[PDB]
This record gives structure tokens, C-alpha cells and sequence, in this order.
């Protein structure tokens, strides 16, 4: 089960 | 920002004259993860030979184990060929089977 | 204890390749790879080959969006740091959960980096960042003004630690089952008054080992040489301690391994 938001820089 | 990375080649089992075994080939703690690795037979590259998928560690270096099928024999040399951004020309590490 | 955790990779090619892994403790269970036909979430390990394809397309969901956000970032790091757009630049994701003693989050990890040096990185408090550089703050600012701490924190000790935990009971066979060391002892000379001690361990799960040269019962931190914990290939590891000795001396060492598939710590002697 992945991270389900977003990285961003 | 650039690190080289430590060549390792082993066998998966004691490896025997003439039983079957796999060759392996852990290149570990280089960055970037662009890397050229071969394995060697007699100074030939060998055909076919896998990797697994690109993984790094807590110091986000990366590592990854290049692997072939292959019966040890007496007089048969393997080692690996590893060229990487950080070696000057690439390296050629034999296979030390006695260790 | 016991551990998730996901490694991703995005390099930037001038004219970006995306890879994603998972691991539970040291196997891993999933892979995405951008360069591929049709790129998915594909299973690399037998307990996780049985979810629905339900989970598999919500993985390649997150997958297929984070490489699109990577190809964000990737460029966003250009302007930064104020770099040519003529070279490579990798960009690194590593977040998970570690286990604790009951069954809840015992730590929590979200880490970036840029060419190999670190970026920013969520705090163990999981509330605060720590930037590396001026670069990094601008993507601190960035977080803090959309609460993504807030999101981390359902994740770590919520969505994550429960599928750890889903991983290991559905996977159980495997991924709690220790396979113990076949430990060896080599000796080879280097001089003609001088030998090297070298204790083996083959055929090992987890990857945790310590292995130690003793002389005397006391141990030789120092003067052991040591190498990585490699991989078998098939799914076990291997590992071994040198320590370079005196002739005649050598039955003055013991080696000394510890791992969680032997009953009580093991005593060699070559």
C-alpha cells in the first residue's frame, strides 16, 4: 500500500 | 553527490565442480544508478544475464545484483565487468570461489 | 521489529525514467517501472499476488501519478538550484513504516533527495520538515501551507502500519518464518607469521546479522574487516567478518554469530 497523496517540490 | 560503487561476485550455494549454481554480481552503494555490469566467461560476456529492480539504501545508494545460471568447472574463469561514471575505465573483478 | 518500506527513483534524460519498489522487512513485493509497454504495479512476491486487481489498479493509480509529479519536481529542481538543462539529475522518494512492540508505528519515514544528497525530510514528531538547503525550503513552505504533514500522519501510523501488518499475516509463512545461518570458518596467510580468520554465513533471512571476531572472549571491533550484506538470489543473504591474526595465534579467535533463526548465539573455531 503506497503513500496515496503527492510529493511535490 | 558521486559515489562508486563495491563490486562483490559470488555464487548463491558452495559452489562444486560440475553442480549446478548461479553467478552473481552485487554492485551496492554507488550513485547515480546508472551502471554497466557484465558478466564474464573466459573474459566473454555472457549472454542473458539479469538484474534485479533498482532499490537504494538509507544513504540513498544505489544496489542491485546481477545474476546468471552456471556450472563451475575446473578450469573454466568467470568475473564480472562493472563500469560506472565514478571509474575511470571499467573494472574487471575475478571470481574468487575459495574464499 | 518489523518494517515497509518503498524506495523510488526518477532520472531526468535530456530529450524520466520512474522506478518504484516495496519491501516488507528485506523482501520485496512490488515494482513499477516506467519504461515498460503498458507500466503496472506488478507483484514480487507470493502474498501479494493474491489481492484484487481492485488494489493492484489503485496501486498503479498512486504509480502513474507520482512519475507524472516526478517529472514536476525533476523540473522544478532544475530552476532551484539554477542548473543547465543538459545533465541527468536524480530524484529519490524513500517513505514507510517501521513496526513497534504491540503492533503500532514505532517510526515514521518520508525522505527526499536530489543527486544523491538529502532534500527534505519529514521529522520523526511527523508535524515538522527539515530542509537541507535554501532549495528545500522553498518546498518546506510549499507543505506547510497545504498541512501534507497532517496526511503523512493518517498514512504512517494509519494506512501503512495496517498493511504492514495485512502483509505479514497474509505472508506469514515467509516473511515471519527466520531461516538460520550455515556459518563456515576459512583460514588463508598472508605472510609467514600472519593468517586471516574468515567466518561465513550463508543462506540467512532476514538480512539482520551481526557477525564478530572475538580474541579472547573480548571483541575485535576494530581490525575486523567486514563486507556488506549481500543477497543469495534467492531471497536469502550472505555475509562474512575477516580478521587478520598471528601465526599460531589463531586459536586464540572465536567468531560469534547472532540472527533471529538461531536458538542461542553460535560459538566457531576454525
Amino acid at each position: 500500500r503506497a503513500f496515496p497523496g503527492l510529493r511535490y517540490v | 553527490i558521486q559515489r562508486t560503487p563495491k563490486i562483490q561476485v559470488y555464487s548463491r550455494h558452495p559452489a562444486e565442480n560440475g553442480k549446478s549454481n548461479f553467478l552473481n554480481c552485487y554492485v551496492s552503494g554507488f550513485h547515480p544508478s546508472d551502471i554497466e555490469v557484465d558478466l564474464l566467461k573466459n573474459g566473454e560476456r555472457i549472454e542473458k544475464v539479469e538484474h534485479s529492480d533498482l532499490s537504494f539504501s538509507g544513504d540513498w545508494s544505489f544496489y542491485l545484483l546481477y545474476y546468471t545460471e552456471f556450472t563451475p568447472t575446473e578450469k573454466d574463469e568467470y568475473a564480472c565487468r562493472v563500469n560506472h561514471v565514478t571509474l575511470s575505465q571499467p573494472k574487471i573483478v575475478k571470481w574468487d570461489r575459495d574464499m | 521489529s518489523h518494517s515497509m518500506r518503498y524506495f523510488y527513483t526518477a532520472v531526468s534524460r535530456p530529450g524520466p525514467r520512474f522506478i518504484a519498489v516495496g519491501y516488507v522487512d528485506d523482501t520485496q513485493f512490488v515494482r513499477f517501472d516506467s519504461d515498460a509497454a503498458s507500466p503496472r504495479g506488478e507483484p514480487r512476491a507470493p502474498w501479494v499476488e493474491q489481492e484484487g486487481p481492485e488494489y493492484w489498479d489503485r496501486e498503479t493509480q498512486k504509480y502513474k501519478r507520482q512519475a507524472q509529479a516526478d517529472r514536476v519536481s525533476l523540473r522544478n529542481l532544475r530552476g532551484y538550484y539554477n542548473q543547465s538543462e543538459a545533465g541527468s539529475h536524480t530524484l529519490q522518494w524513500m517513505y514507510g513504516c517501521d513496526l513497534g512492540p504491540d503492533g503500532r508505528l514505532l517510526r515514521g519515514y518520508d525522505q527526499s533527495a536530489y543527486d544523491g544528497k538529502d532534500y527534505i525530510a519529514l521529522n520523526e514528531d511527523l508535524r515538522s520538515w527539515t530542509a537541507a538547503d535554501t532549495a528545500a525550503q522553498i518546498t518546506q513552505r510549499k507543505w506547510e501551507a497545504a498541512r501534507e504533514a497532517e496526511q503523512w500522519r493518517a498514512y504512517l501510523e494509519g494506512t501503512c502500519v495496517e498493511w504492514l501488518r495485512r502483509y505479514l499475516e497474509n505472508g506469514k509463512e515467509t516473511l515471519q518464518r527466520a531461516e538460520h545461518p550455515k556459518t563456515h570458518v576459512t583460514h588463508h596467510p598472508v605472510s609467514d607469521h600472519e593468517a586471516t580468520l574468515r567466518c561465513w554465513a550463508l543462506g540467512f533471512y532476514p538480512a539482520e546479522i551481526t557477525l564478530t571476531w572475538q580474541r579472547d572472549g573480548e571483541d575485535q571491533t576494530q581490525d575486523t574487516e567486514l563486507v556488506e550484506t549481500r543477497p543469495a538470489g534467492d531471497g536469502t543473504f550472505q555475509k562474512w567478518a575477516a580478521v587478520v591474526v598471528p601465526s599460531g595465534e589463531e586459536q586464540r579467535y572465536t567468531c560469534h554469530v547472532q540472527h533471529e533463526g538461531l536458538p542461542e548465539p553460535l560459538t566457531l573455531r576454525w
